[PDB]
């Protein structure tokens, strides 16, 4: 878990020392940032499905060959669990769009993401490309300014930059 | 040969390769170090585990306290020095157990490196003393005893040398104690998720590293990993 | 790690009082037969090894079940792991002797330690009956009453010092038990 | 040196993570309060003397003893010492109100605060009876409001509470 | 616990070695100093309270601010646990004073005098004005000679020695 | 090396402590011994040669074996090479007999005896038989007393101890 | 680590011979000012604390660069340092002193020592300034000729104690150099 708050405490705490005036700095960033920081998330909570079934497709047709026999995605059962793994994704980008960290992708997103995609055949190149096709639909039209719609871009980079 | 240039009565204490080889291991030692303490720490927290201090003065005093030890290592004998390198050597190939043909000619071309290296795997795998904690009073004997052989080292033949000389002022005698029962504490404090993996860590390290055989003795390591974990048997000479 | 001076001083401290100049009088009866102490525990140290030596050799003279295959003593490196283990013994008693108190026992070898013989099935008894080959070697050896062991030493009493080390191995025999 | 950057950035350090949406919140809310929080350093460039001569002799007047002999404040060079002494306390009071932290007093002013007035014998409750009459002076009139005022407050306090 | 015996019996232990006649000579010096090291309990059995009464006013003769308002020893219950105190401390030299070493006063004297006079603001400065009033009442008329009254001073000495 | 002041100042070296009361105790009894423990070396710097030689035919007379062919004392080289052996011994027992422990032993006699008597076959029974032939030789006639002829038996004893 | 005694001992092994009745006549002289010299470092560790404490203020008094910025001794840890490498060399000389012996410095502090200062950018001078003050306490601190001290000890000589001493600090201002 990656919170600033994680961070800070935490260091005190291997200090040993008081939680004297260096720690209390931290949290009104954050506290700032709630007029930032986490208002990308309703956005997200008008469109749940509407942005994955749209993203895994444009996977499938940059990467058609899935669909194949002898690849992962072979029959629809497979797309329906290819839908489910990218809603994982970027519903854990939504959490940590709420937590001052990447503390739900640092434990649950990209942490284990060594053989799960190594043994399974997995293409981490299709992961990655299906959520950079997601990255390009922010825009200050229809969502909120970038004032708000940076902190999405700026949850789903990390998930590429572990996954890729 | 009246006045060479060459001394015969001086102190070499091998390994010297040159002078700009010595800012190339004290930096290779570094960021072995920092690899590390990118994983403990390795997600983003900083656990108990590092645990620098406990009070006002176990901070900054546990500074100078390692910064003697780290003295204390460099005013040894040419013996105990060329001693040292020759079982680093030795001990940094039992390291991984591959002998990776690049990585094995780092660790015998340098020392610092390999010192530096068998440490920060130890301290990753956490099959150290300061994690252990032995449930049973059976364990806690045998750890005693694998403590007292430890001394053996350091006291070879019965005074105490410079090698546990633990910080040198007053203060820096009593400081030592309350930052080891400070640290004994934390061994049985952390979690579920690990603690319960270091007596498979000791179960890594103390049944291959230094004993190969003993299969009647491995049998105490695999029943006891608490005193198996304490055994300490690099020569850091503490 | 604590001695026959501070015994008294921890039971000092138990009233938060003063210490007497009649309570340390019984640190003169100990002190007047120091130089009796050191004419006993350097016989102590006489034939430590010759004790030990006769101490498992008569030991497994009784009993030799132990060389019997899964005896404890069968293999020789079980064999040197009990006169490891024995040796130790010689070395805690007279510390606690050097002492005049019971101190070295409890906190470096008593705990913990039952607990491996029962863990490792080391049987008690052996452990007992080597012990308390010690108990007599011990005021034998103070004495001149050994067989060809004559430690002449300055004449006269040491049964305070008997009674100090027979006052040892009973607390080495009661917490391996 | 313990500003809110030295923690985050160190945390991602030892993490060994990537710079991601983690760190960034951190350092907006210093930001903010570079509206508030290093602006009670005029105020004492205003009075750099004006509050040290009038703290030290009040604790010379509640410790009148300090002027005898067998003391450290004994005659006046001594008495300079002090004068000199609590000036560097809340100097670094006014360097660590514009750093983020306590870096400057924690690596100057506290740190190391464990034998220099145990062998010298100076009290260090005389220190913090001098500095804690520093800390009454603060008010709205003269200085300016309490959106500023009180990190002086928020700064010289973690000397009382690592001095005393 | 700091004996003799406490030394060179441990010194063999974490030797692991015999006690040979290495240990052997270490005893027999505190056993001629059973003549002259502990014969200095006696001299305070006979004055008890009679020593601490009269050091403890004289330490605040020479420190009368301790009265006030804003110390310690503001009122005359602060000054009966200052007249126990002490008797705590030259009760722990007469402890000291019978063992062969400093093992009272390094268990319950010294050790952990960090915080204890710090965060209480007690001046460690008056404890060893007041303690060191004590050492110059030995003197070979109605003390015995300086082969026993010199023990006292080389045990008050090393509660100077670290308190202050 | 293992005098007793290479064991208390060590002591307070890794204790790290001042060299206080504790250790200032242990040199006064090797002192009072200077009257007693080195006075068994001027016994045999009269005797020098005069006890090695006739404690190695003695050796040599219980066993009468090593003058035979595979063994280590076969011919009369070899017979100088035991006497100067047994010399090495004594000379190193009256070395320690000077010190205030076993120093040269623990060094350079008993140290490291685990192959020098292995791989080179010399019997260790050899070595301590003929070097306690040299132990009842101490009497109070034709040496000093019991005060000082005591220490060369507890100096060759412990050459017994971990030869044997 | 090495004493008075076992001194002429190595150099009794460097000759393989035995030790005289004569060549330890020079122990018995070191022997009978024992006592003396007990009545000497006791003062020594008389007001040790005030002598690091006038040793630092009096080396700073006629050096006051340290107290510049960039200066060794201007930051209070700097200060606390100075105290911290100043206080073992009050104990390491005297472990030789009560060892009658230079053996405790070469093998704890002495080596790597100046590669250290000069590594740390130890100015030197300042040390040997506060040694060569602690050369005087002492033999000042020995004696009864100090302002306010008055260790009063048994009459009588003790420049044999003084010399001892004087050869101590010689060695730390000369291997810190
Ligand atoms: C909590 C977070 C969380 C996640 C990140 C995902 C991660 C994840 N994915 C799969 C499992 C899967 N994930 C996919 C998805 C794909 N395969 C591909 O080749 C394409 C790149 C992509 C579709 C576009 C498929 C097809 C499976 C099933 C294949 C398999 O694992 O056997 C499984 C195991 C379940 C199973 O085997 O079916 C898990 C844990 N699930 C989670 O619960
Ligand atoms: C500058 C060089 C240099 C190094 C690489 C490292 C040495 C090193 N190797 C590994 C990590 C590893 N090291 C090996 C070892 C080997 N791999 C092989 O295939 C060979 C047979 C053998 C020698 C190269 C393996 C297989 C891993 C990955 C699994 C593991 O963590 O052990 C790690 C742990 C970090 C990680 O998991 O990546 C470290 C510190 N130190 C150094 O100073
Ligand atoms: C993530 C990596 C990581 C580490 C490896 C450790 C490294 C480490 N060890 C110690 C401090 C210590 N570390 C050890 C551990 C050992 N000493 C030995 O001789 C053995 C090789 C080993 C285990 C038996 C001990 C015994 C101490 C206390 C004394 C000392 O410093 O040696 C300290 C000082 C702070 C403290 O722990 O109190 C640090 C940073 N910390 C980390 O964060
Ligand atoms: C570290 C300090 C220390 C002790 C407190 C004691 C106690 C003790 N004994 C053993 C372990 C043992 N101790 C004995 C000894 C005996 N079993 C018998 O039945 C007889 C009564 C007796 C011999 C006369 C044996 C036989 C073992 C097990 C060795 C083996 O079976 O391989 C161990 C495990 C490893 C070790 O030897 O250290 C310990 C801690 N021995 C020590 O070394
Ligand atoms: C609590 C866990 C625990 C162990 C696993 C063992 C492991 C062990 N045994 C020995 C002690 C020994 N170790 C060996 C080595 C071996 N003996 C053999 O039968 C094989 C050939 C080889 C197996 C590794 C020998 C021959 C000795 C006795 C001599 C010596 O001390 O080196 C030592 C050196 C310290 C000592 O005891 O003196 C260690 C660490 N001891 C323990 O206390
Ligand atoms: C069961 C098999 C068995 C044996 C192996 C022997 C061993 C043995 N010896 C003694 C008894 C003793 N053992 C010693 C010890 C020694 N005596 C010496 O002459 C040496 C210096 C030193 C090492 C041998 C002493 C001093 C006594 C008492 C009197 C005596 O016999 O000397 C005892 C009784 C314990 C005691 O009284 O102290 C035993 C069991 N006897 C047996 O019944
Ligand atoms: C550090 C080394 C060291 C020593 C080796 C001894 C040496 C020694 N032993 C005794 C003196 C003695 N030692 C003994 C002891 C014994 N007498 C016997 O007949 C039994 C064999 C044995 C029982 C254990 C007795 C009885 C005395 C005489 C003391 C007395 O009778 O009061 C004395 C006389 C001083 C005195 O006791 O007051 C001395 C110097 N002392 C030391 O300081
Ligand atoms: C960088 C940060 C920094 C500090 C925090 C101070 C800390 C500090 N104070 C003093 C030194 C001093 N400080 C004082 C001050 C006082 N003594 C008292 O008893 C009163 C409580 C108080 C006056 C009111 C005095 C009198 C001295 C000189 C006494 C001495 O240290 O010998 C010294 C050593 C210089 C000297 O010895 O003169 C240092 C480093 N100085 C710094 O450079
Ligand atoms: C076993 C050893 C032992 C000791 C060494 C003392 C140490 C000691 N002193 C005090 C406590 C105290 N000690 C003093 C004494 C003084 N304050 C001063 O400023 C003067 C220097 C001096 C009087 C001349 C005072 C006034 C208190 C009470 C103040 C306080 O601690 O709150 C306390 C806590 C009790 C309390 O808070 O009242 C303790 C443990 N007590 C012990 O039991
Ligand atoms: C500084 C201390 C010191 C010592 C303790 C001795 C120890 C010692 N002895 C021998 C060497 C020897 N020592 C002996 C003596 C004997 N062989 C026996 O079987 C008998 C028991 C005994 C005669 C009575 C012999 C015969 C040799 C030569 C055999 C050999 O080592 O090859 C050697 C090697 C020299 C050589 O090989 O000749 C050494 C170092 N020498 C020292 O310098
Ligand atoms: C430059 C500024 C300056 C000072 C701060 C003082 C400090 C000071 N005192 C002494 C000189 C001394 N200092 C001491 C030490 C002490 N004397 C005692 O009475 C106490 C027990 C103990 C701590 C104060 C002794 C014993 C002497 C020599 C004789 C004496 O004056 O007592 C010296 C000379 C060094 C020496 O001779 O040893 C200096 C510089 N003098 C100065 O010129
Ligand atoms: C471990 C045993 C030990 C020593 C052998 C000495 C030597 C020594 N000095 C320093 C380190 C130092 N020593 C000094 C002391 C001084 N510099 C000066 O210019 C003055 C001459 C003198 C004070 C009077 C200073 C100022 C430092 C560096 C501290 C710093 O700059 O932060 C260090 C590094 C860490 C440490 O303090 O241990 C060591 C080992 N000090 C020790 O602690
Ligand atoms: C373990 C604790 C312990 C002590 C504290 C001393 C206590 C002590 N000091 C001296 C005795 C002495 N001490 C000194 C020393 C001095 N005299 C002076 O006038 C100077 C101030 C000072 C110089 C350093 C002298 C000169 C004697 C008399 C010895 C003689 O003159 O031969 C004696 C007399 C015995 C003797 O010296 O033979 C004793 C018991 N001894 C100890 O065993
Ligand atoms: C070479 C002898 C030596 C040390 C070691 C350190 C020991 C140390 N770390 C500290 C304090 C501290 N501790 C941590 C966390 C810590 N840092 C890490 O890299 C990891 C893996 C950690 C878990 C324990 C941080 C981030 C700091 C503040 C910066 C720092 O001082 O390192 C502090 C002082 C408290 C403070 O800074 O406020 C000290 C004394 N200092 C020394 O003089």
């Amino acid at each position: 878990m990656k919170s600033v708050i994680t961070t800070v405490v935490s260091a005190a705490d291997a200090a040993g020392r008081f939680p004297s005036n260096s720690d209390l700095e931290s949290i009104q960033g954050n506290i700032q940032r709630s007029a930032a920081r986490l208002e990308a998330a309703e956005k997200l909570a008008g469109n749940h499905e509407a942005v994955v079934k749209e993203a895994g497709d444009a996977c499938f047709a940059k990467y058609a060959y899935l669909k194949n026999p002898g690849e992962a995605g072979e029959n629809q059962e497979k797309i329906n669990k290819c839908y489910r793994d990218v809603d994982h994704y970027m519903r854990l980008v939504n959490y940590c769009l709420v937590v001052g960290g990447t503390g739900p992708l640092d434990e649950w997103g990209i942490a284990g993401a060594r053989e799960v995609y190594r043994t399974l055949n997995l293409p981490t190149s299709a992961y990655v490309a299906s959520i950079a096709y997601t990255r390009d639909r922010l825009c200050v039209p229809r969502d909120m300014s970038a004032q708000a719609g940076v902190e999405f871009s700026a949850y789903l980079d990390y998930l590429i930059n572990a996954l890729s | 040969k009246f006045l060479g240039t060459l001394k015969r009565s001086k102190d070499p204490s091998g390994l010297r390769l040159g002078f700009y080889g010595r800012k190339a291991d004290d930096f290779m030692a570094r960021s072995i170090a920092m690899q590390a303490k990118a994983s403990a720490a390795g997600s983003g927290v900083y656990t108990t585990q590092c645990s620098e201090g406990a009070s006002k003065g176990m901070a900054e005093n546990a500074r100078t306290a390692s910064l003697a030890k780290q003295f204390r290592q460099a005013q040894r004998s040419a013996r105990e020095m060329s001693f040292d390198y020759y079982e680093g050597r030795k001990y940094a190939m039992k390291a991984v157990g591959h002998i990776c043909n690049y990585e094995e000619k780092i660790f015998q071309q340098y020392n610092k490196t390999a010192a530096a290296y068998v440490m920060g795997k130890q301290e990753t795998l956490l099959s150290c003393d300061r994690y252990a904690q032995p449930a049973n009073k059976a364990e806690e004997y045998i750890q005693k005893s694998v403590q007292m052989q430890m001394k053996k080292r350091s006291i070879p033949y019965g005074v105490y040398t410079t090698s546990c000389a633990d910080g040198t002022v007053k203060g820096m005698a009593e400081n030592a104690r309350v930052a080891k029962e400070s640290a004994n504490f934390r061994a049985r404090q952390m979690s579920a998720g690990a603690k319960a993996a270091a007596r498979f860590n000791a179960r890594r390290v103390a049944n291959d590293w230094h004993n190969n055989g003993c299969n009647y003795e491995e049998k105490l390591t695999s029943r006891f990993p608490a005193a198996a974990s304490s055994v300490r048997p690099t020569t850091n000479r503490y | 790690m604590l001695d026959a001076f501070s015994r008294v001083v921890v039971n000092s401290d138990a009233k938060a009082a003063y210490v007497g100049g009649s309570d340390l009088q019984a640190l003169k009866s100990f002190i007047a037969d120091g130089n009796k102490r050191l004419d006993a525990v350097n016989s102590i140290v006489s034939n430590a090894s010759c004790m030990v030596s006769d101490a498992v050799s008569g030991m497994i003279c009784e009993n030799p079940g132990l060389i019997s295959p899964g005896g404890n003593c069968y293999t020789n490196r079980r064999m040197a792991a009990c006169l490891r283990d024995g040796e130790i013994i010689l070395r805690y008693v007279s510390y606690a002797l050097l002492a005049g108190d019971a101190s070295v026992l409890e906190d470096r070898c008593l705990n913990g330690l039952k607990e491996t013989y029962i863990a490792l099935g080391v049987p008690t008894n052996s452990s007992i009956r080597a012990v308390s080959i010690m108990k007599a070697q011990a005021v034998a050896f103070i004495t001149n009453t050994a067989t060809e062991r004559k430690m002449s030493f300055a004449a006269g009493d040491c049964t305070s010092l008997a009674s100090e080390v027979a006052s040892y191995f009973d607390r080495v025999g009661a917490a391996i038990s």
